């Protein structure tokens, strides 16, 4: 409708389902980002 | 050189020996000729060795792991290898007999067994090195019996009672129901003894059931060789004891003191914690199977082997038989390809103890 | 006789009791448990019938409280996500999840009492309102017609404008009549004062009683202790929380790092050094460090004073010192750590550096912001002297500022964490230098700036619970989201630091920041309700000139003239004086005592 | 009903732990070995229901503990190798956090020796430091340490910490309780 | 070897410093010494000049302490009298003649602080009086030739009326000019409430110094102590200032019996008794005792009400107040002991509860007589409204309180010892029955009760040193004819006690009960400062409308209106009631806290 | 002055006094006996004037002390019996109140031994009580004293108090440096 | 003279001196008021 008053409500909407699919999909996940201390060690060796 | 030693032996006035005791042994050496010898000595070793198979990748891997539980040496004749001394002792042509004697420790040692992945052997190695030749080794194996358990203990005195009921229907209808209650006095059980029981089962269904009492060894094998190492899952039925059928809609009462004796077969002890590489536990399972095969109301109680049974002042006295192990359990129904030479006979064979049945007249 | 079977009656209980303290096996504790209840079976036949009630009503306590213990440990969450980060991380990073799980608690009890008693009687008698008090009401909980067409504009909402400014989120939104109904007969205006006061006398007594059960029941030992530094670094020198592999290789090099450092340095046992360059980069950095505390004030006072308008002429510049301050709070710092690589020393004095300088900061800032916002707020009543609403307007700003800070919080956990770590894992093998093993690195968690942002945010809160009752339920959100994302940052983001020392060593050391930051915060509230006049169109004290007067008209009016006249004259400066001297000469004798003690069990 | 009422109520008596909590712990044991440990432990089970020091070794809490040989022998019954469902019971809340400060001291003075004389000699250091750092320290420096720790830590001059004097020193320490604890 | 020659001079300065507390042969401390200056003779050629002026320097002021203390010991009096009085009785009875001494030392600082800066610049200044000062202060300085005439009448003089009322003893003899003359700039009125701040700061300082050196400095080791009884009755069992056969003969006769005791109750300890007379009778002495100080207060507040009289109407029923008021201090705590027989016990616990006794009755005595004084002249004042002196009248009260305190202490003195004395000496041989082996004996020494009196005088000096300035000049007086006559006493009519108590066994009781008597004689001059009006036709203060106006005018004068509106709103009554309630928390929490530390040293 | 500069500011180095408390001691030793102390006492004088244990023991301040032999003996030079003019000051300077409580504590044990072995023993302290209480209390009263001490005041279990017990047990004592005290 | 306002100053004069008289004398002797206990048992023995 209004590009000020509900072009937000749909953004925000649009925001929230996507921030509760990220939610789910990390809660049933365990991704770790840093890597253990000996394959650091390994590349920075080679 | 065989072409030197006439007779090799090794002589011991008794064959078994209890936990803590004095062993005393002999060596009996005969030689024709002077043969130069550094020395003799004697060795004591109780050895677990364990050889467990796997399949990585494709490829079949065997990890093969010893542990050293007893350790024990006694120089026999001749000089230490510290003996800088040249003078070599010469021991005359003949026969000649060297005694020794040790204690054993006190501490729990495992008991023997033979088995394709697990050996516990403890035995004496008579090592007679010479020079210019190869040593010749003399080995005798023996049995040690453990762990020590005595059923004095708090823990196997007190009774044990179970209880169950199952409603094959909405719980409204109590038909169809099937009730079991069984007390024990005790969980500690000396090989050959009557196990006491007493039972009342109610069975309101259509059909008959049986009373099925299975004994499982349950063996496991561990080892640590590996990132992260392969352990051996292993599980037989030692004996399957059937109860008479129960007609239906009725109720029996069952006891093995009055209707026929639950023979234990000759079982090697329980052994828990006592190795670290090898477990061995015995689980009695109960169940219920009906004509159709179908098996319910599972209960299992870890079963307690000991050896003296439960003892107040005016016991009888000791002795009681020695047999050959049966070999429908574990530790019987594989032999090592070193021991057999070539009716099958074996080198060396466990010895369990029994109380002959009873005789009339 | 009656003393010997007393004396034995008092040994069995306090063996009983003790069992829980002796290390005996568990068959030699059934077996006295058993001869106990024996002795106790004996003895049953020994007493008369009056002891045997004080037993049985004995019994029945215990069971109760026991019934009370177990469905207390069902209650209690968040127990798996704590033991796993001790148990990966260790048990000084865990420190601060149960801070937080504890400041939940006290944040939900807070909400309860300013639940149960405000904002519910208030919505019920609202609900059931006659035409009357719709009349009445109708000024303070309906949106005009000229504004509603604007009551979302992702601006009027933002601001918690609009529908939300007219909601029972602000203390507005409540009556003024002395009687909330008939035959009911409940005094709005005193509840919402009694409430007030019992929040924070209730805050005081669980960080009292907190305090007192860390310090009196569980550290009493730790009085006097000197030296023992190998003592103390080798007996106590391995953390049994920890059940990782890399954590315990690090825990084993730090071990191994402290006890040759501390070889190293009482072997030689000399320290002479002196370098003119190193004091001069000193005296910088503590001159750079004021610079920019200067900064922040003048940026604080600018912001607070570019918000100088009323009406919603515009909103893209009131939106700032809501932005500004929560910038500040999270950037600042981490640039005061920048700081710390100019000062080299002592990692733990280090630390104790920048907890000195974060503590300075966020106080100045919390005054610098008090006086900016009442000098404003007196300056627009002074201009529009129907009349404002002061109290919603301090409400907004307060749930503005807490709601930015959170905003802020969560952008700096993505920023910092999440996406430097996927950057470092994605990126530092083609890098121009080794960023692994540089200045970035990957991370560690700081136990003492999180924390600190906790109380920060918790005196916030204190501030802002008297003009907005339902700050504490968004609070308790605010407080459940911040942990969960802490949790998953520090699980998937983080990596346990190499070595790891205390500002403090100690347990009271937060909860006397806390207490300190509770009563920074009930001086302004305790100056507002003393000597601020209540505006005439909003909340329950429009019909008074003075916040107090609620609680005196009730006292007055119970209580003669003469007795009340007499005991006002206690508040004459001539006698309160002496009192503040006499309490700090009695706290005086105290301390002399504590040191006195202290020496004692040295 | 795993456990009876006048089971429970001793098991929470004795120690540290709710009724959620001993069957949270008895969870536990099962899941270590299933096979072992039967499906209804009512009665006198726990106490002959045992495993090896190996098996209990293997779990994420004493996986990476140094001394997890020694707390699994300090903490067993009259057996050796072997560890049952009471004395896992005690060792996990002895080590808890409700547990007070001279239970803790007490079981970390009877767990820090080896021999079992009630007194801490030079051995039962050295091999402290050598398992604490994993064989990572020099010999010499080894020794230096344990110097300045019985110098330091005695002072009745016999080279030796005993349970009152361990009591006296490391009592002080913030950090112990931080430390010697285990949640479970 | 900058490091090497200070580690000597550290250790020849300690040495030093050491060889008058070390426990070593005088020749050995010679030996030392010679070292010791040998050492600095040789090290003195080793340091720069800058050094050697330091050195110089240090020299000099250790000379100049000497010097002083070597003067400070030739103006310490009464120095053989303590000697033989100690000798004689004790070193229990000397305590309050050291007590004593150092209270005139403090009186005489009181009075020379009073003196230097508001007596006599104000005498100099009316020495050269000018025509129009003497004009604007002849309604306060001159006596009305009316009243001139009957300045004697053997009641006017002791009232302190006539010339006495007139005379700068009072408060309203000084002018309330600004300044007291040319050149000179002397403002009189702030001179009278700056000396009147400062000996209530001096007083402070002087106790809290007093006791530090005390406990601190001398006996900072008599923490925590448990036991020993048997070690400190008889390794401490001998007075070794004993110079006396009958005393030394008297003292081991007393711990022979404190041992047999001692021994006898730690052999049997069996406490077991149970009479329903002895519960009626201490019930029946406890009743009575507040009977008789209700007794007190209302005989207090009848004597102040009934001198509703304030011109020369009658004099004989005028000074009704000061002497029953002194009575009642001198007479009703004898008759306490008399109750004590009722209540038979330990005499320890018995003189703790005499003491406290006597301590309520003087604070009670205190607090009514301060009321109804204050009260008696605000509606006096209201009656009369030149305007009447309240201040000089209350000053008149005080004082005629003091003197007439001291006359029946000399009376009672002459009465109990001397009198009581000669009558067993001389009429003991056909007595009725055995007086001398009976209650009368020939009368021992209280210390507790005569530094009770030596206090409570000082707290009446303290109290009434606002409205006549040379209040502490007649206490000098006071004292010292007190101190002599108890010497007197002593000496000549007292005999030893059997066994004589503590009832702390600490040295500093006495000083806390003085502390806590000098806050209670402050809360009223404070609140008099605060509260109350001056009067327009008396004192320097006549020309505001508040005692304290005189300091802010000159505040004001040199501060900003901004600065000072801003710190105004601190002392609201909402930022100190928080501050009131955050001592009293603390004071909790310490306390607590303090429990715990002790328990851990336990 | 009859002393010279050197030695008054050596006295005043190692004792407790002013010039005006030297010069008095000074008149009151010149007061015991005339004859022997001369008038001039500039130099080595000090060193070099004794008199015998008796003479001073008839001044009234230590004249009804039951210690005043062990007190003299303790704080003579070398020689026995006989007492000097520097070992009188420091007699004098320890029993001043300005004396801290250290000094005071050392010579008290000093003083109340009796063999000189630096060991309370029990025959010492059994002839201190006999001393003080001037013989009335029994044999039994005595042992029983004794015992107590002994059990009460030692925490090595030597059946002996040294001067670190001795420190320990009567500096807490409030009434100690009230009466370790003589004024002159 | 007066007799209300000389009596008492000629009382309080003669008063001074004899007080100063009383204390003059006194001062310098050294009565001792109390007896001795060995007088009191010399008293009680006979
Ligand atoms: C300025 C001056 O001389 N003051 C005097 C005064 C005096 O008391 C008064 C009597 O009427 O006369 C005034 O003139
Ligand atoms: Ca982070
Ligand atoms: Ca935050
Ligand atoms: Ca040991
Ligand atoms: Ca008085
Ligand atoms: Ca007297
Ligand atoms: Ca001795
Ligand atoms: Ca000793």
């Amino acid at each position: 409708v209004a590009p000020g008053l509900r072009l937000w409500m749909l953004i925000a909407l649009v925001g929230g389902v996507l921030l509760i699919m990220i939610v789910i999909v990390c809660c049933f996940m365990r991704i770790r980002i840093p890597r253990t201390k000996r394959q650091i060690d390994l590349i920075a060796a080679k | 050189g065989m072409d030197y030693i006439s007779s090799f032996d090794i002589r011991l006035n008794k064959d078994v020996y209890y936990a803590g005791e004095t062993i005393s042994g002999s060596v009996l050496l005969e030689n024709t000729e002077n043969i130069k010898i550094r020395g003799i000595r004697v060795l004591l070793r109780g050895k677990v060795h364990a050889t467990l198979k796997v399949v990585k990748s494709g490829e079949r891997r065997t990890l093969k792991d010893d542990q050293y539980v007893l350790d024990e040496k006694q120089l026999l004749w001749g000089k230490d290898k510290s003996d800088e001394s040249d003078s070599v002792p010469i021991l005359a042509r003949g026969v000649h007999q060297f005694s020794f004697n040790f204690d054993l420790p006190q501490s729990s040692l495992p008991c023997s067994l033979e088995s394709r992945h697990c050996t516990i052997r403890y035995y004496f190695k008579v090592i007679i090195d010479i020079p210019y030749a190869s040593s010749p080794q003399g080995i005798k194996y023996f049995t040690i019996i453990g762990p020590h358990i005595d059923s004095m203990e708090e823990k196997y005195l007190s009774p044990l009672s179970a209880q169950d009921r199952k409603v094959n229907c909405c719980w409204c209808c109590q038909r169809g129901a099937l009730a079991l209650r069984i007390i024990l006095e005790r969980t500690a059980y000396v090989c050959g003894e009557n196990i006491r029981v007493r039972a009342q089962i109610e069975n309101r269904q259509s059909t008959a059931q049986s009373l099925v009492i299975r004994l499982v060894q349950h063996v496991e094998v561990f080892v640590e060789k590996g990132l992260l190492g392969e352990n051996k899952m292993m599980s037989c039925v030692v004996f399957e004891h059937k109860s008479p059928a129960i007609a239906a809609n009725s109720q029996g009462k069952y006891d093995s003191t009055l209707e026929q004796p639950i023979r234990l077969p000759v079982v090697p002890p329980t052994l828990v914690g006592v190795c670290r590489l090898i477990q061995i536990y015995y689980a009695l399972r109960v169940c219920m199977e009906d004509e159709k095969g179908n098996e319910c109301l599972h209960i299992d109680f870890p079963l307690t082997v000991a050896t003296i049974p439960y003892r107040i002042p005016n016991a009888p006295p000791p002795p009681v038989d020695y047999d050959f192990c049966s070999n429908h359990v574990e530790g019987g129904k594989y032999v090592s390809p070193e021991f057999r030479l070539g009716e099958e006979i074996v080198l060396y064979r466990p010895v369990y103890v029994k109380l002959a049945d009873r005789r009339i007249g | 006789t009656r003393q010997a079977l007393l004396e034995r009656i008092r040994q069995k209980k306090e063996v009983i009791g003790k069992l829980r303290c002796q290390a005996w096996s568990m068959t030699r504790k059934r077996r006295t448990l058993k001869l106990a209840q024996k002795y106790l079976e004996q003895h049953e036949s020994k007493v008369s019938r009056s002891h045997l009630y004080m037993e049985e009503m004995r019994k029945r306590a215990r069971l109760m409280k026991r019934s009370f213990s177990n469905f207390k440990t069902y209650l209690i969450p968040w127990e798996s996500k704590i033991k796993r980060i001790e148990s990966h991380f260790g048990s000084v990073v865990s420190s601060y999840f149960t801070f937080l799980r504890w400041i939940v608690f006290v944040n939900i009890m807070i909400t309860l009492i300013a639940l149960v008693f405000v904002v519910l009687p208030e919505t019920l008698a609202d609900s059931v309102a006659n035409e009357g008090r719709f009349n009445r009401t109708k000024t303070r909980k309906q949106i005009p017609a000229n504004e509603r067409v604007h009551a979302d504009e992702l601006a009027v909402v933002w601001h918690y404008d609009g529908y939300l400014r007219y909601s029972p989120l602000f203390y507005g939104y409540y009556s003024d009549d002395p009687f909330l109904g008939n035959k009911i007969k409940y005094a709005l205006p005193l509840a919402y004062f009694m409430v007030t006061l019992t929040i924070f006398a209730y805050s005081f007594f669980a960080i009292l009683r907190k305090m007192a059960a860390n310090a009196r029941m569980s550290k009493l030992s730790g009085s006097k202790a000197e030296q023992y530094i190998f003592n103390w670094k080798l007996f106590t020198g391995w953390d049994y929380t920890i059940g990782n592999s890399e954590t315990a290789s690090n825990t084993v090099m730090a071990v191994v790092i402290k006890l040759r450092e501390s070889i190293a340095d009482i072997k030689k046992d000399a320290h002479g050094k002196f370098r003119l360059l190193q004091f001069s980069l000193r005296v910088f950095a503590n001159i750079i460090i004021c610079a920019m505390l200067g900064f922040s004030i003048y940026c604080i006072i600018f912001a607070v004073q570019k918000s100088q308008v009323q009406d919603d002429g515009n909103l893209f510049t009131k939106n700032q010192v809501p932005s500004v301050v929560s910038t500040i709070t999270h950037v600042f710092p981490m640039i005061f750590d920048l700081i710390g690589k100019m000062e080299n020393y002592h990692p733990r004095t280090a630390l104790r550096a920048h907890l000195g300088r974060v503590l300075i900061l966020y106080t100045v800032n919390y005054i610098t912001l008090i006086f900016a916002l009442f000098e404003k707020m007196t300056a627009l009543r002074d201009r529009v002297n129907n009349d404002i609403c002061w109290e919603t307007i301090i409400g907004q700003e307060i749930v503005k500022l807490v709601t930015m800070d959170l905003i802020f919080t969560i952008l700096s956990i993505l920023v910092i964490d999440l996406f430097r770590g996927l950057w470092i894992k994605y990126c530092s093998s083609w890098w121009c230098w080794d960023i692994e093993t540089t200045f970035p690195e990957y991370g560690e968690f700081k136990v003492a700036e999180n924390v600190l942002h906790i109380i920060n945010n918790q005196g916030m809160i204190w501030l802002g619970l008297f003009f907005a009752p339902l700050l504490p339920a968004i609070n308790n959100i605010k407080l459940i989201i911040l942990m969960y994302i802490r949790g998953w940052a520090v699980m998937t983001c983080n990596v346990p630091a190499r070595e790891i020392f205390r500002a403090s060593r100690s347990s009271n050391f937060y909860l006397g920041i806390l207490l300190i930051w509770l009563l920074l915060c009930t001086l302004p509230v305790g100056f507002v309700i003393a000597s601020m006049s209540p505006s005439r169109s909003c909340g329950p004290f429009a019909r008074y000139q003075h916040f107090y007067t609620v609680v005196t008209r009730e006292i007055e009016k119970r209580v003669d003239q003469t007795v009340l006249s007499y005991i006002r004259h206690i508040a004459s400066p001539g006698v309160v004086i002496p009192i503040i001297l006499f309490l700090i000469l009695i706290i005086y004798f105290l301390f002399s005592l504590v040191r006195g003690l202290r020496e004692a069990n040295t | 009903g795993v456990f009876t009422r006048e089971q429970l109520d001793e098991y929470q008596d004795c120690t540290f732990f709710t009724r959620k909590d001993i069957i949270r712990l008895y969870k536990r044991f099962y899941a270590l070995n299933p096979h072992k440990v039967p499906t209804n432990m009512q009665g006198n089970r726990p106490a002959i229901t045992t495993l090896t020091f190996e098996e209990v070794e293997k779990m994420p809490e004493l996986k990476e503990n140094p001394f997890k040989r020694r707390i699994c022998e300090v903490f067993s019954e009259d057996g050796r190798g072997n560890l049952s469902f009471d004395d896992f019971l005690d060792m996990f809340s002895v080590f808890s956090e409700m547990a007070p400060l001279q239970l803790k001291l007490k079981y970390a003075f009877r767990i820090y020796d080896y021999d079992g004389d009630e007194l801490l000699g030079h051995d039962d250091l050295s091999k402290m430091i050598r398992s604490l750092t994993r064989d990572e320290l020099s010999d010499v420096e080894v020794e230096f340490i344990i110097e300045r720790i019985i110098e330091e830590a005695d002072l009745d001059g016999d080279s030796s910490i005993n349970f009152a004097e361990f009591e006296h020193v490391v009592s002080r320490s913030p950090d112990f309780i931080r430390t010697f604890h285990i949640r479970i």
